[PDB]
């Protein structure tokens, strides 16, 4: 069916959170203008290896930084997909408020959509981050 | 003179009142913000280039030929490269790192470095400055906070085109001491061509001729007469 598909493989998915791994990351978007969308599992993510490369507001000058990018493998398709053009955030701090003092800022920068039941996406970090 | 002691007086220049030196080693530091009265300061280490564009012209105005030996002037780009480490820790933002101060501290050593011609070596005839590069480019593998992220690494280069001259006589074999013995064996058993030495006027000899009435010749030898055998000091007579 691929309607029920996808709530059953957050139901299943959502027994890795039970189980105490170090992979897991708190994702959390702001897919509507001013509030959160936080995805439901705690998904794991890996580190794909910096790289240094030359600053993308000017490729041309001296400024040149590291890029540093996460690979979210399991994350599920009932997120809206124009959540994905809005910044993430990993391990975000939520205060009394609905604003976040703390987590580390990055971007979509290129979705991996082959699974019909999963997205899996690699974000890019921010060149300036909170922590 | 020679290029190490003036090389000795470039870094002492240096480090004498501007550039604060922690380390001299080509490498960016992983040690914690150095505390100095209760106050943190960023690591930093100066990497010393060697030598290049060593060329000796001999075709300027300010080489006298004194007569003795001759003389040379020497070109030369002496660079040095200082870089400070900035954790991330304390500098969040790329905007709030003080590379304004860093930039002032950098003109205040080019200044001070150009000032000192009778202060690095007597022998500066030029000192000229190459424009210099500041870079804010990340730390070679440095990390700081969490998630990994590259330290804030400024890194700042002083490039001075210096002329200045140079002799013969001042190079000995006490100065490649570590590097070549004195008086060694040549490459294909060929003989070493021997430096003039300093001729010392130990006597004098002159021996005039009486030429003939209508004028000196000095080419054939039946038209001059000797007179007599001059030694200018007397106790040259019997020794020589």
């Amino acid at each position: 069916l691929y309607s029920n598909l996808i709530n059953v493989k957050q139901k299943v998915i959502s027994i890795r959170e039970k189980l105490g791994d170090p992979r897991l990351k708190s994702l959390v978007f702001e897919y509507p203008a001013g509030q959160l969308f936080r995805v439901t599992p705690k998904l794991k993510v890996s580190m794909v290896p910096k790289n240094m490369i030359g600053l993308p507001l000017d490729s041309k000058s001296n400024i040149t930084i590291s890029a540093d990018d996460y690979y979210i493998t399991d994350v599920s398709r009932n997120v809206p997909e124009a959540a994905f053009r809005t910044r993430a955030w990993l391990d975000p701090v939520i205060n009394d408020s609905g604003v976040i003092v703390s987590g580390i800022n990055c971007r979509c920068h290129v979705i991996n959509d082959k699974s019909g039941l999963s997205y899996d996406l690699i974000l890019r970090k921010e060149r300036e981050v909170r922590v | 003179m020679t290029k190490p002691s003036l090389i000795s007086a470039k870094i002492l220049q240096h480090i004498n009142s501007i550039v604060w030196l922690q380390s001299k080693g080509i490498q960016e530091p992983l040690k914690p913000d150095v505390i100095v009265n209760n106050v943190a300061y960023p690591p930093n280490v100066i990497a010393e280039k060697p030598v290049t564009n060593i060329e000796v012209i001999t075709n300027s105005s300010m080489i006298e030929n004194t007569g003795g030996v001759r003389q040379f002037l020497c070109k030369a780009v002496f660079e040095y490269t200082i870089v400070w480490v900035f954790s991330r820790e304390v500098y969040k933002t790329y905007h709030q790192i003080p590379r304004s101060q860093i930039q002032d501290l950098l003109v205040f050593c080019q200044q001070f470095v150009i000032s000192a011609y009778q202060g690095i070596d007597p022998d500066i005839t030029n000192i000229d400055l190459k424009p210099s590069q500041v870079l804010v480019k990340p730390t070679e593998d440095v990390n700081s906070d969490v998630s990994n992220s590259s330290s804030w690494s400024v890194v700042a280069d002083l490039r001075f085109m210096i002329e200045f001259l140079t002799s013969l006589d001042e190079f000995l074999p006490i100065d490649f001491n570590k590097i070549q013995p004195p008086t060694w064996e040549l490459l294909d058993d060929l003989d070493p061509i021997v430096p003039e030495q300093p001729f010392t006027l130990n006597g004098l000899i002159i021996s005039l001729n009486k030429s003939e009435l209508p004028k000196v010749r000095a080419d054939e030898s039946d038209t001059y007469q000797l007179e007599e055998i001059l030694y200018i000091p007397p106790t040259i007579e019997d020794q020589i």
